[PDB]
């Protein structure tokens, strides 16, 4: 499960909204900003940096 | 908008910017009357613990030119009272990607703020016609927004071509607009914004709504837009416009 929530690449998708989101990067061990299109994203997609940090704290 | 240029001030007085709470600009929209905006359904779906369908969560900026100058003269700020997503909207196929947004208080028409014309249900925007896409969206896929409103001239693509470029993904509610050559396209942040088409008397009609694309500005991957004429009666029935 941490596989999906923390280890998956960020996914912009095909939709053309600009939703500011956060994703965990396990190579840097840090949550970073990205822009989500709004449709069919994966689980490594957080509304807030703090929520991303909580979800993926310590993950390698 | 990829491969566009800065719009002139006052050039697209129907172009609107929609901001969600704590998140800045999310989607575009078009003004169609003093009370109503047309936008994309997929912008207003509950997600990640945030209620994008909740009208209180949004702010519309009208007469906006530059995102860093939202208090410039002529810029009108409005709350939403109502969001009507099309009932047949499907968030897997992106079919019926259209929404109507009701302003809490009416827009005041000015040199900066004016509605776009709506086409009759029977009207056809012909293949090959040069039309315009506008927005503050990304200048490159996976890139960054534009402070200054962008415009890009694109062309209506034949439905048969469109279907073959994106097999099993194009419905009759959808229209490909762009270039088979790529280079000019809408992009993330442009969704909900209008296609603008100069018609027989010089007046501008809305040809469609920015929806989706496979990346942005790629060869043989034009933008996919929601048609407008098909939804003319739905708009009338729900808004009186
Ligand atoms: N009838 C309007 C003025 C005309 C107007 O702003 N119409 C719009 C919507 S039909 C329009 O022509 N916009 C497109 C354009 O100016 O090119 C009024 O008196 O308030």
């Amino acid at each position: 499960q941490t596989e999906d929530y923390c280890l998956a690449s960020n996914k912009v998708g095909r939709c053309r909204g600009s939703f500011p989101r956060w994703y965990y990067d396990p190579t840097e061990q840090i949550c970073k900003s990205f822009v989500y299109g709004g449709c069919l994203g994966n689980k490594n997609n957080y509304l807030r940096e703090e929520e991303c940090i909580l979800a993926c704290r310590g993950v390698q | 908008v990829v491969g566009g240029t800065d719009a002139d001030e006052g050039e697209w007085p129907w172009q609107v910017s929609l901001h969600a709470l704590g998140q800045g600009h999310i989607c575009g929209a078009s003004l169609i009357s003093p009370n109503w905006l047309v936008s994309a359904a997929h912008c207003y779906i509950d997600d990640r613990g945030f209620r994008y369908s909740d009208p209180t969560q949004w702010t519309a900026f009208l007469g906006l030119h530059d995102q860093s100058q939202r208090s410039a003269p002529g810029v009108q700020e409005r709350r939403l009272k109502r969001i009507i997503s099309h009932p047949f909207f499907n968030d897997f196929t992106f079919d019926y990607d259209i929404a109507l947004l009701e302003l809490e208080k009416p827009a005041e028409y000015s040199s900066m703020v004016r509605p776009i014309c709506l086409p009759d249900a029977s009207h056809v925007f012909p293949a090959g016609k040069a039309i315009w896409v506008t927005g503050w969206g990304h200048t490159q896929y996976g890139g960054t927004g534009a402070l200054i409103l962008q415009k890009g001239e694109i062309r209506v693509i034949q439905q048969t071509t469109c279907e073959n470029l994106l097999p099993q993904q194009i419905t009759p509610r959808m229209m490909c607009v762009g270039f088979l050559s790529g280079g000019v396209d809408s992009c993330q942040g442009d969704a909900g914004g209008p296609l603008s088409s100069v018609e027989a008397d010089g007046r501008i009609f809305q040809a469609g709504v920015v929806s989706w694309g496979d990346g942005c500005a790629q060869r043989n991957k034009p933008g996919v837009y929601t048609r407008l004429p098909l939804f003319r009666d739905w708009i009338k029935e729900n808004t009186g416009v």
